[PDB]
């Protein structure tokens, strides 16, 4: 009875940025699930395609835990069929996404007085992302007709932009840690206590 | 999203322009904040832009005299010009550069603060009452005469009277100082019982005079 | 650098009509065009971005079209609040703002309400006198104001000021100030202000005696 290391991804000391989201393949274990849903410390717990209670008695071929950090007003973009700077250039969920989107406020951790500018997010990109695509390219983006010879300037902007996280920010502009569980469904390797 | 703005309005033809602009209700993250000015009838001229990370883009004409800055702590960014001439007298806007479909446009514009550049000193506005002397509709106002430089803010009853208030634009007199008048149409019977007061404030001279108008 | 030209320079259209503003480019730009609206006493806004995409919070009346070098902004129904100056911008290589087109609102002929204000006793103690004549709500803007001091027409001692078109009734307002010295003000008695406007069948005169 080896439970899945959900404490290693949810409580993770340092979280990766949304443009370079961290995926941890979870396999060969039993998912408690009910322990995560019982905790009231999460501000958003939306599931798609599968009921959270039925997952406690079901099995899947593989599960993936995608963890990153965004802002409050951007959590609504972590959902199937969403548009925005996060859903198009950073983390795109499929229109047939089968899983759960979990998010909670982390203003007392990732925010520092004077500003914590270590979390980044892609601001420019010539085409929207594919579902579950990950872009870490630091290539200078060409906005206008002028060629961009790898030097920043007018219509020559660095694609990544830093977040401004201060404890004095509004409730909708604070750092929120998001964990997305993708249920890839071959023999099943992750089951619930029911089975 | 709104933008507050500070800055001096009267400088000498050899001093230094200094203007700051703070952002409220929005972190200065996914924006390329810029300064844009427009001299009277000249047309808009793009001064320069800056981001949170400090990257600076400038106009090739005034690239030598402009030194932008950014204070991510106070959510503010400044603009400084060296050796400002008389041709620099314009209304300076601080504008935010949105990122809409990979094209940086200018959605959150600001009101703007004019910077008059002249060796002449500052003057204080003299407020005089225009007392009411038609049928059932009287007219009164205040006269803001002899001041420099523009602008001045005029409000009636501390911003509580907004119906029928017409504030005329200033006109440069032959003396070199400005003069304007703000009038309001009020009911005839409300003159005796109600109290009408105009509130004038001239920031370049720190003058804030409140003058009450009464019938003669 | 590409230059932007706007046609026409001024448009006078009544409420409920369709105004089509053109912004031509000297070089090829594509879809890197945007239309801005500058209200008379307010900061400008962004109406159309990317030559066809309507910005957030913009009414559906404003619609952009065109690609390449000829763009058109079409206001479906002019409302009294749409009285403003509209200019275009391009971001194909360098930012070049357009010249600008003023949108004027036509309305029914409104006769002005004339008032006259003698100089206050505080200003008379200063040594200068200013007699203010007011034309409150009128259309069209053309209005002749003539000052008479004891039936003597004055010319070079007056300066006028006109407000922009109102956002509610689309009417103007004019103020004519007559600047005289304290001595010259008390050397005469009758001070009148005659106004000649289109909506008035006969010129209206508002006078006052200094002793009253
Ligand atoms: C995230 O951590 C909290 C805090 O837990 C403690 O510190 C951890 C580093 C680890 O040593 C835990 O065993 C500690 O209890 C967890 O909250 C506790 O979790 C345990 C799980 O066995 C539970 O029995 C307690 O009742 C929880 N206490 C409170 C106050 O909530 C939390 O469960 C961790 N998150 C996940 C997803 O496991």
């Amino acid at each position: 009875t080896n439970l899945c290391p959900f404490g290693e991804v949810f409580n993770a000391t340092r979280f990766a940025s949304v443009y370079a989201w961290n995926r941890k393949r979870i396999s060969n274990c039993v998912a408690d699930y009910s322990v995560l849903y019982n905790s009231a410390s999460f501000s958003t717990f939306k599931c798609y395609g599968v009921s959270p209670t039925k997952l406690n008695d079901l099995c899947f071929t593989n599960v993936y835990a995608d963890s990153f950090v965004i802002r409050g007003d951007e959590v609504r973009q972590i959902a199937p069929g969403q548009t925005g700077k996060i859903a198009d250039y950073n983390y795109k969920l499929p229109d047939d996404f089968t899983g759960c989107v979990i998010a909670w406020n982390s203003n007392n951790l990732d925010s520092k007085v004077g500003g914590n500018y270590n979390y980044l997010y892609r601001l420019f990109r010539k085409s929207n992302l594919k579902p579950f695509e990950r872009d870490i390219s630091t290539e200078i983006y060409q906005a206008g007709s002028t060629p961009c010879n790898g030097v920043e300037g007018f219509n020559c902007y660095f694609p990544l932009q830093s977040y401004g996280f201060q404890p004095t920010n509004g409730v909708g502009y604070q750092p929120y840690r998001v964990v997305v569980l993708s249920f890839e469904l071959a023999p099943a390797t992750v089951c619930g206590p029911g089975s | 999203v709104q933008l507050q703005q500070w800055g001096a309005g009267l400088l000498k033809p050899s001093e230094t322009l200094s203007l700051t602009c703070v952002v409220y209700g929005e972190t200065l993250s996914g924006y390329y904040w810029t300064w844009i000015r427009q001299s009277p009838g000249k047309g808009l001229e793009w001064i320069g832009e800056i981001s949170l990370r400090g990257t600076a883009n400038y106009n090739p004409s005034l690239k030598s005299r402009v030194t932008l800055s950014v204070e991510a702590s106070k959510n503010q960014f400044s603009l400084k010009m060296t050796s400002v001439t008389a041709a620099d007298t314009a209304v300076y806007y601080c504008v935010g550069g949105v990122v809409l479909d990979n094209v940086v446009w200018f959605d959150p514009w600001g009101q703007g603060i004019p910077v008059t550049v002249s060796l002449a000193s500052t003057k204080g506005p003299s407020v005089f009452p225009l007392a009411p002397s038609s049928g059932g509709t009287a007219a009164l106002g205040c006269l803001v005469k002899d001041y420099f430089p523009e602008p001045v803010t005029v409000s009636w009853n501390s911003g509580a009277l907004t119906s029928g208030v017409h504030t005329f634009p200033a006109v440069l007199q032959s003396s070199g100082l400005y003069s304007l008048s703000s009038v309001v149409t009020v009911p005839s019977s409300s003159l005796g019982t109600q109290t009408y007061i105009c509130n004038v404030n001239h920031k370049p001279s720190n003058t804030k005079v409140d003058k009450k108008v009464e019938p003669k | 650098e590409s230059v932007l030209t706007q046609s026409p320079v001024s448009l006078s259209l009544s409420p409920g009509e369709r105004a089509t503003l053109s912004c031509r480019a000297s070089q090829s730009v594509g879809t890197y065009l945007a239309w801005y609206q500058h209200r008379p006493g307010q900061a400008p806004r962004l109406l159309i971005y990317n030559a066809s995409k309507r910005a957030t919070g913009i009414p559906a009346r404003f619609s952009g079209s065109g690609s390449g070098t000829d763009f058109t902004l079409t206001i479906s129904s002019l409302e009294p609040e749409d009285l403003a100056v509209y200019f275009c911008q391009q971001r194909s290589n360098w930012l070049t703002f357009g010249g600008g087109t003023k949108v004027e609102i036509k309305r029914t002929v409104a006769a002005p309400s004339v008032f006259i204000f003698p100089p206050s006793d505080e200003q008379l103690k200063s040594g200068t006198a200013s007699v203010v004549c007011l034309l409150n709500n009128f259309y069209p803007r053309e209005a002749k104001v003539q000052w008479k001091v004891d039936n003597a027409l004055q010319s070079g001692n007056s300066q006028e000021s006109v407000t922009e078109q109102d956002s509610k009734d689309s009417t103007y307002s004019l103020s004519s100030t007559l600047t005289l010295s304290k001595a010259d003000y008390e050397k005469h008695k009758v001070y009148a202000c005659e106004v000649t406007h289109q909506g008035l069948s006969s010129p209206v005169t508002k006078s006052f005696n200094r002793g009253e």
